DNA sequence: ATCAGAATCCCGGTGCCGAGGCCGCTCAATTGGTCGTAGACAGCTCTAGCACCGCTTAAACGCACGTACGCGCTGTCCCCCGCGTTTTAACCGCCAAGGGGATTACTCCCTAGTCTCCAGGCACGTGTCAGATATATACATCGAT
DNA sequence: ATCGATGTATATATCTGACACGTGCCTGGAGACTAGGGAGTAATCCCCTTGGCGGTTAAAACGCGGGGGACAGCGCGTACGTGCGTTTAAGCGGTGCTAGAGCTGTCTACGACCAATTGAGCGGCCTCGGCACCGGGATTCTGAT
């Protein structure tokens, strides 16, 4: 397997396939695959690494949307890149305003 | 029908919010916004229900609506 | 006893940031879902999931909206959110002409 | 009827940053969604890239210099850190 | 594993 | 001879409002532009319209950024746009966390 | 060449101004000339980085108007009038 | 007939959008009838903006079109202006506009 | 010297149906034509996905027609599906 | 209620170049024919969405009280506007030179395409531990004093 | 700051359904291999970018003086929060029925591919009239007396 080849988890195979039926370009070249596959699966390795540490946090040892949604939204760039995606069932920060707490 | 998303409702939305303190006419004026989000996310998931010939809105052709209008939605397929 | 107006209020923006939980009841939300998709096709049917989607979207707008509404309400040295607020968050996003 | 995900390519790259942890079904389709997100917007902007510079083909260098235009400094520059150590090593095995 | 992870995570400031 | 506090402001409105020539100065933004992109990769050059193509895109950001900040401004019952009213806009268009 | 410095400053006050006026604002305070002209480099940043790197992928020593109307466009700010 | 441009009755070259359909990695094939619909709706939208920035260029006096008369014929349509909400016309300028409370009396 | 294409005789046309004594300046000839290939783009766009989204390996005036509904306004949609459709029978035809 | 300095509107004349037109060269669209597969169609299947029901209860509802928040008015302060004067450099025009953008021509290697082989990946089927639930306590905390 | 109590947070006792794993069937990925074209690379011309100079002057910059907007203070009215008791409906468990989504086979209508043909469409050259520019004058109005 070509993921094996690259020391990749992701698909190598299936990533070329995709690109090919996704009409993106006449031709895909070799190496763009596993390019791609490896950054896939970094940012998924970056979120889960993120996210886990999310859930020991919480005292849980399964990852559920709550702790994808505190993930990302606690980095910065994470959230820049996933600024106009809705993650379901995972609420929102707390963030009390502070003219609203009493004295 | 349109009154089905009741005051303590939309209460618990603002709670969410952050909000601490809510005007009598936001209620109103909030099934009037959640309506017109709902007119033109479910007239494009129609739209791609009618191309496929279907006469069930799958949840799809909602997530593909979700993200040409700008709010993208993961966590139920795509 | 009696507590203070805007102590439970804090409370509950606690509570409900805290949680995950959809706040709009389903089966008044899917009547609602069902009506306005009568007006632009007749005998449709949806997915389970499909409902809940839309469920998802419409929260999540509209807790996202009544933050930019809570910062305009701050803006303008006052605490309590108003239509004027919501008409101008709308506006800066570009939603509103 | 026979359908694919990303659901046991995450499960192997969660088990080498957290080996005692898990994943419910509800967010392994919001991790399965993450994937076909950045893998479309990615492969869009290479595609725009080719069509650009008037080529016909989407090699990693297209790939690259999308990752650059999409992900923020910081994770750009660790992806593609990621990016060339494997097509290195894909070339050399 | 040969992840070449960020070490930091920085929050991002939000208004007030 | 004075005019008064506001007439020739309001003047100013409706006369560049009325045109539509670039207001910063060329030379000045083609040299901010050019120390900018020097500190991403040296030795860069610039097509004379690759410049105007950024200050047709920056003075057309700006005057509807200010237009966003003259709302928020007037929200707070004031007429002086000020540094405050700049980053509310930035924040709820989404240009800010 | 010549070292490039402080050029932000270029921006003067009323040049900030008219970009105002013509915005429909009236009275401005003394603290916005230093946030606008904070705000443009930021907005310039942005747009000059993806279009050098297109100018960099197309392996080209000059930005081209096309590396400029390319970069707006995917910060969702298209532009007319200079191709594409 | 021979340009399929005229077997439509459209001005808008169907050939060339034929062409760039098929060279623009949209899809393996290309219907007949999708350059012929595409370059009709094309027409369609160049009319109606080159209808509204004739009249604004008739309402300044002016024989030729510049960029201002075609700010002015997207910024009034409403139609127009969701169409092109994200979008900047350089040398259009913006439409006058005062905010009341700016106003004297 | 480069061959270089563009919309420029065919706006021309459509101006002088709709304004015979009317010209246009370089610069608004080259807004025009940026309108219509950013317009291009967005249809064809969506029509692309539409076909992937079914599956479907060709784009034909029923992908284009429902890529109208989507992106163009009320009026502007109800109307350029009327000019297609009106164009697609003719061609038809003929 | 009247009068003068300002800016804007405007009016004829003048001069410059950009648009609109003509002409001929070239490349992309047209024409006509074959091959092959996607797509339209029809028959079969079974999954999923719809419909109707009543019990327990959490939720929506409505009323009542009294707070503290919204908002109109006032007054104090100083910031930002308008303007004359001095200072600065943008703008224009004109010239020099070279580097790099764009066209061009030739060899190859890299990938689409086809065929045969096989395991990675998925549906399914099932047991078990994470976690949902909860009662009683622990404790962090608000309002009255 | 102190004191009663009020809702919240921790603990651990027990139950259940979703998770993570196991089995085997299979379809997409991989290995082997041919063919052609996209593009890598070396060669070449000229476009236009960078650099520099001075004469001109609109614009920028700094300082002056005061008018009006920022905003803190404040009083009055009432709208909304808290909460106890009343009314409503949604959530759950369970079952019944079929529309329609989906999947398997079959045939042709359609569009990719290719070669000869030719004019639509482009660049280059040309010419004048739309309109930019200069300078005179009529009109509007805002501010001073
Ligand atoms: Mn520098
Ligand atoms: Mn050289
Ligand atoms: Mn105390
Ligand atoms: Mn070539």
């Amino acid at each position: 397997t070509r993921s094996s080849r690259a020391g990749l988890q992701f698909p190598v195979g299936r990533v070329h396939r995709l690109l090919r039926k996704g009409n993106y370009a006449e031709r895909v070249g070799a190496g763009a695959p596993v390019y791609l596959a490896a950054v896939l699966e970094y940012l998924t390795a970056e979120i889960l690494e993120l996210a886990g540490n999310a859930a020991r946090d919480n005292k849980k040892t399964r990852i559920i949307p709550r702790h994808l949604q505190l993930a990302v939204r606690n980095d910065e760039e994470l959230n820049k890149l996933l600024g106009r995606v809705t993650i379901a069932q995972g609420g929102v920060l707390p963030n009390i305003q502070s003219v609203l707490l009493p004295k | 029908n349109i009154q089905g998303i009741t005051k303590p409702a939309i209460r618990r939305l603002a709670r969410r919010g952050g909000v601490k303190r809510i005007s009598g006419l936001i209620y109103e004026e909030t099934r009037g916004v959640l309506k017109v989000f709902l007119e033109n996310v479910i007239r494009d998931a129609v739209t791609y229900t009618e191309h496929a010939k279907r006469k069930t809105v799958t949840a799809m052709d909602v997530v593909y609506a979700l993200k040409r209008q700008g709010r993208t939605l993961y966590g139920f397929g795509g | 006893h009696r507590y203070r107006p805007g102590t439970v209020a804090l409370r509950e923006i606690r509570r409900y940031q805290k949680s995950t939980e959809l706040l709009i009841r389903k089966l008044p939300f899917q009547r609602l879902v069902r009506e306005i998709a009568q007006d632009f096709k007749t005998d449709l049917r949806f997915q389970s999931s499909a409902v809940m989607a839309l469920q998802e979207a419409s929260e999540a707008y509209l807790v996202a909206l009544f933050e930019d509404t809570n910062l305009c309400a701050i803006h303008a040295k006052r605490v309590t959110i108003m239509p004027k607020d919501i008409q101008l968050a709308r506006r800066i996003r570009g939603e509103r002409a | 009827t026979r359908k694919e995900s990303y659901a046991i390519y995450v499960y192997k790259v969660l088990k080498q940053v957290h080996p005692d942890t898990g994943i419910s079904s509800k967010a392994m389709s919001i991790m399965n969604s993450f994937v076909n997100d950045v893998f479309e917007r990615i492969a869009g902007e290479a595609s725009r890239l080719a069509h650009y510079n008037k080529r016909s083909t989407i090699t990693s260098r297209e790939i690259q210099t999308a990752v650059r235009l999409l992900l923020p400094g910081e994770l750009a520059k660790h992806a593609v850190s990621e990016g060339t150590k494997a097509v290195t090593k894909y070339t050399s095995a | 594993g040969g992840y070449n992870l960020r070490p930091r995570t920085y929050q991002p400031q939000r208004y007030g």
